């Protein structure tokens, strides 16, 4: 559900304490889940996976592949409790500090910390541009919110991210226009029979890891399920050739 | 360090109970896949 850790770690015995609560009540064996690893006399420890460096060996692409396949070690966090409290609009200074924070207790990550994960290991290439793609969906009676860090290189674009489906995370360095990948995105939406209903798409990300300005997460704001495609289209790439050759005012401060 | 035990023993602890979450939505994403 909605239970974010914000005691930090060691994890206190109130989130710790809630945390198994949730979970007993979603898994079917249910106490005997829980008690059985709680009360395991001793536990296998998982390795702890290696932060990526870049080398003069890799391309971009091999390395934003070497990015993604960290983030998929530390795994897709579904034990109800996330367990870094991202504050999205701090200043990049504070974000970075918590995602330092993710690569020294390698826990499993949701969508919103990957993107900032992303940036953290990214701000060192000054060709990786980065910049958030959130995504609003309906499915059932329910509204969704996921996000992707979308990035920009060498005129392609592509993505990476955190997501329980393998089809809505990391996209290679592919996709000709922003249209395409946001296309990609919401196609990759239909087979889960998810209807996008909002794409808001950022500022790229200062790669200053010192910055105090927040990251701008709806620079532009496009209600695509009552849009057709063509005027999406239209939206996507007046607003991506804006930012490939600007410097737009964050749409949060005006 | 009893701090740097108790982050290991619940990183363990996180982990574990993870997969068994993980596999929980594997069957039933897949077993909607089905109906």
């Amino acid at each position: 559900l909605f239970h974010v850790n914000k005691s930090g770690f060691p994890i206190d015995s109130h989130t710790w304490e809630r945390m198994w609560l949730h979970v007993a009540k979603v898994h079917p064996r249910g106490g005997e889940m829980v008690g059985a690893i709680r009360n395991a006399a001793f536990l296998a420890k998982p390795s702890i996976p290696q932060v990526p460096n870049y080398r003069l060996s890799m391309t971009i692409p091999d390395w934003l592949q070497a990015i993604q396949n960290y983030m998929k070690t530390l795994q897709y966090n579904h034990t109800g409790t996330q367990f870094f409290e991202i504050r999205k609009m701090r200043p990049l200074s504070g974000l970075m500090e918590t995602a330092k924070e993710m690569t020294r207790e390698s826990l499993p990550i949701k969508c919103l910390e990957a993107v900032i994960l992303g940036i953290y290991l990214t701000n060192g290439q000054p060709s990786i541009e980065r910049f958030p793609i959130s995504f609003k969906t309906y499915f059932s009676g329910n509204y969704f919110h996921h996000v992707v860090l979308g990035i920009y290189c060498n005129g392609y674009y592509g993505s990476l991210g955190m997501s329980r489906r393998a089809e809505l995370m990391d996209k290679p360095l592919t996709f000709r226009t922003l249209s395409d990948l946001v296309f990609d995105f919401e196609d990759s939406y239909k087979k889960y029979l998810h209807t996008v209903k909002k794409v808001k798409i950022g500022l790229y990300v200062p790669h200053e890891p010192h910055s105090f300005q927040p990251i701008e997460w709806k620079q532009l704001v496009l209600n695509v399920s009552k849009m057709l495609r063509a005027d999406i289209r239209k939206e996507l790439e007046k607003y991506a050739r804006d930012m490939r050759m600007k410097i737009l005012k964050p749409a949060s401060a005006h | 360090s009893a701090q740097q035990e108790l982050k290991q023993r619940q990183r363990a602890e996180i982990y574990a109970l993870n997969r068994v979450m993980t596999e929980l939505e594997q069957q039933q994403f897949d077993e909607f896949c089905k109906q």
